[PDB]
RNA sequence: CAGGCCUUGACAUGCUAGGGAACCCGGGUGAAAGCCUGGGGUGCCCCGCGAGGGGAGCCCUAGCACAGGUGCUGCAUGGCCGUCGUCAGCUCGUGCCGUGAGGUGUUGGGUUAAGUCCCGCAACGAGCGCAACCCCCGCCGUUAGUUGCCAGCGGUUCGGCCGGGCACUCUAACGGGACUGCCCGCGAAAGCGGGAGGAAGGAGGGGACGACGUCUGGUCAGCAUGGCCCUUACGGCCUGGGCGACACACGUGCUACAAUGCCCACUACAAAGCGAUGCCACCCGGCAACGGGGAGCUAAUCGCAAAAAGGUGGGCCCAGUUCGGAUUGGGGUCUGCAACCCGACCCCAUGAAGCCGGAAUCGCUAGUAAUCGCGGAUCAGCCAUGCCGCGGUGAAUACG
């Protein structure tokens, strides 16, 4: 969920961005 | 205790802003840091005369260090040459061109601030503080006043079991904003510890 | 030639307009069918404009801008009722029998502090 | 000016002041005497009067104490008769040493 | 302890990494405000003053 | 073709003195756009009541930054006389850009 | 806290003394602090051809008076906050009853969110509270237009982009509105219930405002301050450690145990703020963190920026799982003198407990509760899941 840092929420709920959530 | 400051609630309607200019961000801590440091020794050397108001106004390198006060003869010397060197201990920390008008009291018992250095002075001498107060009082309406009240803090005359001195007359709404309600804190440094004096003096209602 | 209606509703705002022809209708130069596509409530904006009789006789054309994909839905029932008691005097009979005309008070209100959200007070220890 | 807030109240006020205190301006000084019908219904009034030393006349009955009255009027104290028939004749004899001697005053008017 | 850090605190002779806050009118160095220069303390209270050019009570 | 920037704090004053160089630019040749308003720029700061440690019941205080423009159509010889002089801001600012 | 140092002391001011005096650049030892040490030479007040000499600031050394203390006492205090409690209450003046404490008013009847108001009454007034004045959303208008729009003819490289325009929208300054003033019903009134008009009635919905006071409440550690206590040290510098230690227990919170769901590509809708060695558009290097260049902004004109849930169709098919992200190994990147203690971000792999929670217990009456995302402040960075703000979707129930 919102705490896995390898998915699309949980990127987003950290503030922050990886493989699994890049800038567009 | 609770009440919020009467003056910084009035300070919307009622109570201009005792400093009103403007700064951008990028400067304002440093016309702030000095505005205050200003304040600091024009309440020192100038209490001689005892002084309830420091507007000061800008826009470009120049101020208005406006003081109030209910004794200018003190403030403007004998001739000229006090404040001929208040201009100059101004400018002095300044590096601006600091002017200094002066504004006089059309009722230093109509002023709070004033009343309040009125009592908190008759405790550093000794005075009995129940009558000094319902005294302080007594002045403010005596001398065209709808409404006065005088708070005295505790260890009224030095006794271990801190008190609350509380003297009124007429009306006090400080729950209104058309209070028009001057107010005012000085202390006290008495040898038995520290004091506490607040001042309302309600004016005008509208 | 236009009709015009004021639309506007907890933070969003919808300019309607209403030239006479075919039924279409257009929302920010999209269809109205294809902009509000997945929400069942969408034609439910719509509801005046059915009890007045009148939606193939009015060519809806609106720019909303602001709110949410909903709060705008809102906003439009009220330019797509406010927008045919302009130029129809008689069409008074569903804008306040129907009530169809208000801009609906109910906004969000503020957190108060002390209050994680406005009025869920936080949670209460003793022990 | 003044809101329609303060026009109501202000009004009003002034309606309740004037509707008690009709009679009660006259004479911004303590009254000399004082003349009352049953002195026992007033009685808190002849105490007043008493404590001060005001001289009282009254038209008391049965209903009423006598001792503690300086000027007793002995009769009636409820059928509208006798009331203004000492009443008259007392207001009448109050102006007969003023001149002005009159005809009797308003009472007939649904008096029975 | 609180005297010498005041000065401690101006004084940058060392790396920029230490070189933290510190509220002016009281040594106070938690609660401080970039803009004001004061703490949450100070802050408050010249704003009841006035002393706080364009800074007025909040409603809302 | 001149922008003027008004800033400050006071809306009564940042007011008035933003209406006054409307009547003396018009009266100085070209017409100028009139007072017009910008979005204020607000500051909220929150602290907490306590000096201690009460974390709740606090209290915050805002910073109203009213910006306002203003633009004169025509640079003439005239209100450059008006204007670079009649510099009258008591706690306000005034940009000049073209 | 251990260790290594400094005493007119890190900061104030006053006074005395030969020397030098304003300042800049170094070196030796050392963990740093500190201690020792090597180099240019000064516009000043002035007798003076000059040498030279007096000398005022500042500076350096000695000495002196004293600085300094987050050391104790918040039951010695100021200031300020929490609290009962937005509770309807709390008092004074005169008169009156009482030997007095003290009543009376402020009780009683009716009404209201309320000592709100009316009617009563040995009382009649008044003050502090309540309400009202103040700010926000509201409905509408005037002034003002670089945000806004084929809204209208217009040209348009086909994006409000260009012309061109204040009608919209908005922005923000000022006003109008709602007052038991209209109709019905009850009554002596205050007043209530019912209805029309209206964007909105009977304080319209949220704020700011919290009475004499109570908790010998809280804070001497923000600060102020009475007394006490310390002074080559209870002061002061610095290197490192520590506040992050852990067999446990409580509180507050975050993410969940899944199909009203998790995962991927693609497509839409907010608000409020915020930004100069600061927010970074567009590029290229990199799976990525991020990193090389580089347009634009003094910021309704550019940037943070993507809002998410939601919309489209696609894969998992009930499985400790594609549910759930702790734990640990390995490889990195950014700020910073420094990430061992003890930072966050990133990639691969580890894939723990948990299949809905004993007894107990918390919150909320409508844009509320729940649920999703964003900013700000603090700040080099950040252990923020915290706090203060913002909005999108939007209920359940109130017999008593
Ligand atoms: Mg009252
Ligand atoms: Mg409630
Ligand atoms: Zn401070």
């Amino acid at each position: 969920g919102k705490g896995d840092r390898r998915t699309r929420r949980g990127k987003i709920w950290r503030g922050t961005y990886g493989k699994y959530r890049p800038r567009k | 205790g609770n009440k919020i400051h009467p003056i910084g609630f009035r300070l919307g309607i009622t109570r201009d802003w005792e400093s009103r200019w403007y700064a951008g961000k990028k400067q304002y801590r440093h016309l702030l840091l000095e505005d205050q440091r200003i304040r600091g020794l024009l309440e020192k050397e100038l209490y001689s005369a005892g002084l309830a108001r420091v507007d000061i106004e800008r826009a470009a390198d120049n101020v208005a260090v406006t003081v109030h006060v209910a004794k200018p003869g003190v403030v403007i010397g004998r001739g000229g040459e006090r404040i001929r060197v208040l201009r100059e201990e101004l400018a002095k920390l300044t590096g601006k061109n600091v002017a200094l008008n002066v504004q006089e009291v059309q009722n230093p018992n109509l002023s709070a601030p004033l009343v309040a250095q009125r009592v908190a002075e008759q405790i550093e001498r000794r005075f009995a503080v129940r009558r000094a107060i319902k005294q302080a009082v007594q002045r403010v309406m005596e001398s065209g006043a709808k409404g006065a009240k005088v708070i005295v803090s505790g260890r009224i005359g030095g006794a271990e079991q801190a008190r609350t001195e509380w003297a009124a007359q007429g009306r006090v709404p400080l729950h209104t904003l058309r209070a028009n309600i001057d107010y005012g804190f000085a202390l006290a440094r008495t040898t038995y510890g520290v004091l506490g004096v607040k001042a309302y003096i309600f004016l005008g209602e509208v | 030639e236009q009709y015009y209606g004021t639309g506007r509703r907890k933070e969003a705002v919808a300019r309607v307009f209403l030239r006479p022809g075919n039924g279409k209708v257009t929302v920010n130069g999209q269809d109205f069918n294809e902009y509000f596509q997945g929400l069942v409530r969408a034609v439910a904006a719509l509801e005046p404009l059915r009890a007045v009789d009148a939606l193939g006789r009015f060519d809806a054309y609106i720019t909303v801008r602001g709110g949410g994909k909903s709060g705008q839905i809102d906003a439009i029932k009220l330019g797509i009722a406010r927008a045919l008691v302009q130029y129809n005097p008689d069409y008074r009979a569903k804008l306040k029998p129907l009530g169809f005309l208000t801009r609906d008070a109910r906004v969000v209100e503020r957190k108060k502090y002390g209050k994680h959200k406005a009025r869920r007070a936080p949670q209460y220890s003793k022990r | 000016e003044r809101p329609k807030k303060e026009q109501v109240r202000l009004k009003h006020e002034l309606e309740r002041l004037q509707k008690y205190l009709s009679g009660f301006r006259l004479l911004k000084r303590l009254p000399d005497a004082i003349f009352v019908v049953d002195p026992t219904k007033e009685a808190i009034a002849v105490r007043e009067a008493r404590k001060l030393f005001i001289p009282v006349i009254a038209l008391a009955d049965t209903d009423s104490d006598p001792d503690l009255v300086d000027y007793i009027i002995p009769g009636n104290d409820d059928a509208i008769r006798s009331i203004q028939l000492i009443l008259s004749r007392a207001v009448d004899l109050i102006i007969q040493a003023r001149g002005g001697v009159v005809e009797p005053s308003p009472s007939y008017a649904l008096v029975q | 302890a609180r005297k010498a850090l005041i000065e401690k605190a101006k004084r940058t002779p060392k790396f920029k990494v230490r070189a933290y806050t510190r509220c002016v009118r009281c040594g106070r160095a938690r609660s401080v405000y970039r803009f004001f220069g004061l703490c949450r303390i100070c802050l408050r209270e010249l704003a009841h003053k006035g002393q706080l050019p364009g800074v007025r009570k909040a409603s809302w | 073709k001149i922008r003027i920037k008004l800033r400050g704090f006071d809306h009564k004053t940042l007011d008035a003195s933003a209406q006054k160089i409307v009547e003396a630019a018009r009266r100085s040749g070209a017409q100028v756009s009139g007072p017009i308003p910008l979005p204020t720029r607000v500051r909220r700061f929150t602290v907490i009541r306590g000096p201690f440690k009460h974390k709740d019941s606090r209290e915050h205080f805002e910073l109203r930054t009213h910006n306002r423009l203003v633009d004169i159509i025509n640079p003439n010889r005239k209100t450059i006389e008006q204007l670079m002089t009649l510099d009258l801001p008591t706690g306000v600012e005034i940009e000049i850009k073209t």
